[PDB]
């Protein structure tokens, strides 16, 4: 689950 | 999850002293790590974040650098408010992960703890339960070991330390460890031990009493 | 200036429900991609990450406490909440809320995404102790023994924190050492508080214990035994 921004 | 591995765990150091502190994650984070700094009692306060800008208003003695898999904080002259706790954060992936920390403290000459046994008192054993406490008293690294053991057998689950906060002018720290039983267990057994290992004993230091012995 | 503050109930019982708030100042939860998050502290462990919430309004959650938790907005009071259900003994910890700043923009255009790699600025953190036990005083009991001599008093099965303890009315300080209580499985604190001297002070030695939510002080003169 890559962060938000990634 | 991912896996963010701080090193050392605990670290000894003077004021002026240039520390590094590192850590790993399992998979690649790219520059998404936060280093932050904690002191007793407070939140933790950041202090580089995308693995190596400065913060604002966070002193220039702090520097971080690495990218991927490997990071590292370093602090270049330690001043006295550095002695805490630091943790790095990874912000690539969720769970937004925390390094376990690393704990930096006043450095001072190896002493190994003075240990003492208690048993209880009388008027515990009265109301039903039998605590037997175990001392270690002013010792240095903070790294200390406490196994109670009772007729040799070793015991587990039964017993709860704590640990007081570096000394301000010894530098040393002191351990409590309680070994608790009902009045009954306690009433059958008769050698109760509290074995004690840590880095200035040559080797493991046992003090001990036999229940009941007047 | 950003600042954030946490509150809520400092007690809570196993099974039940624990409703924390964040309240801020410095910033909207409608700026652009700005987050709060909540990271929580059990006593002397790690930091521990819970879960965010965006501007956006998209929210995470730690996998480990996902079905337990949940987290809300309230823009327009500047608040953030999380509900934690079921809550047991080891959900006892300092809880804390963060921001985490959004891209950098230029006229309206993020620019810079290396701003929101931290949680910036946090809030001083809540206390929050999670036990069935009601508010009850310690049984005070003596601990009794380079040529040091030690002794002191185990103050036992008392809540809610805090006891303060002194040694002969507060005379007697170096030498002393006051341990940092632990929370038994029973729901209940204890502690022990220490002191040192020289092997032949053995001098009178009294512990002064008060426990102020129960209205218990305590003074336990404290000798080497043997009649």
């Amino acid at each position: 689950a890559l962060d938000k921004w990634d | 999850a991912l896996q963010l591995t701080q090193s050392p765990s605990s670290l000894s150091a003077s004021v002026g002293d240039r520390i590094t502190i590192t850590c790993r994650a399992s998979q690649g984070v790219t520059s998404a790590l936060a280093w932050y700094r904690q002191k007793p009692g407070s939140p933790p306060q950041l202090l580089i974040y995308d693995a190596s800008s400065l913060e604002s208003g966070v002193p220039s003695r702090f520097s971080g650098s690495g990218s991927g898999t490997e990071f590292t904080l370093t602090i270049s002259t330690l001043r006295p408010e550095d002695f805490a706790t630091y943790y790095c954060q990874q912000l690539h992936f969720y769970p937004h992960t925390f390094g376990g920390g690393t704990r930096v403290d006043v450095r001072r000459t190896v002493a190994a703890p003075s240990v003492f046994i208690f048993p209880p008192s009388d008027e515990q054993l009265k109301s039903g339960t039998a605590s037997v406490v175990c001392l270690l008293n002013n010792f240095y690294p903070r790294e200390a070991k406490v196994q109670w053991k009772v007729d040799n057998a070793l015991q587990s689950g039964n017993s709860q330390e704590s640990v007081t906060e570096q000394d301000s002018k010894d530098s040393t720290y002191s351990l409590s460890s309680t070994l608790t039983l009902s009045k009954a267990d306690y009433e059958k057994h008769k050698v109760y031990e509290c074995e004690v290992t840590h880095q200035g004993l040559s080797s493991p230091v046992t003090k001990s009493f036999n229940r009941g012995e007047c | 200036r950003i600042t954030l503050k946490e509150s809520g109930p400092p007690l809570v019982k196993p099974t039940q429900t624990l409703t924390l708030t964040c309240s801020f100042s410095g910033f909207s939860l409608s700026d652009f991609g700005v987050g709060v998050g909540w990271i929580r502290q059990p006593p002397g462990k790690a930091l521990e990450w819970l879960a965010i919430i965006y501007s956006d309004d998209d929210k995470r959650y730690s996998p480990s406490l996902n079905t337990r938790l949940t987290i809300t907005k309230d823009t327009s009071k500047n608040q953030v909440v999380l509900v934690m259900t079921r809550v047991s003994p080891v959900d006892t910890a300092t809880y804390f809320c963060a921001h985490r700043r959004g891209p950098t923009t230029l006229f309206g255009v993020p620019i810079a995404r290396g701003p929101v790699n931290a949680m910036d600025v946090w809030g001083q953190g809540i206390t929050v102790t999670i036990s069935s036990t009601s508010t009850k005083g310690p049984s005070v009991f003596p601990l009794a023994p380079g040529g040091t001599a030690a002794l002191g008093c185990l103050v036992k099965d008392y809540f809610p924190e805090p006891v303060t303890v002194s040694w002969n009315s507060g005379a007697l300080t170096s030498g002393v050492h006051t341990f940092p209580a632990v929370l038994q499985s029973s729901g209940l604190y204890s502690l022990s508080s220490v002191v040192t001297v020289p092997s032949s002070s053995l001098q009178t030695y009294t512990c002064n214990v008060n426990h102020k939510p129960s209205n218990t002080k305590v003074d336990k003169r404290v000798e080497p035994k043997s009649c």
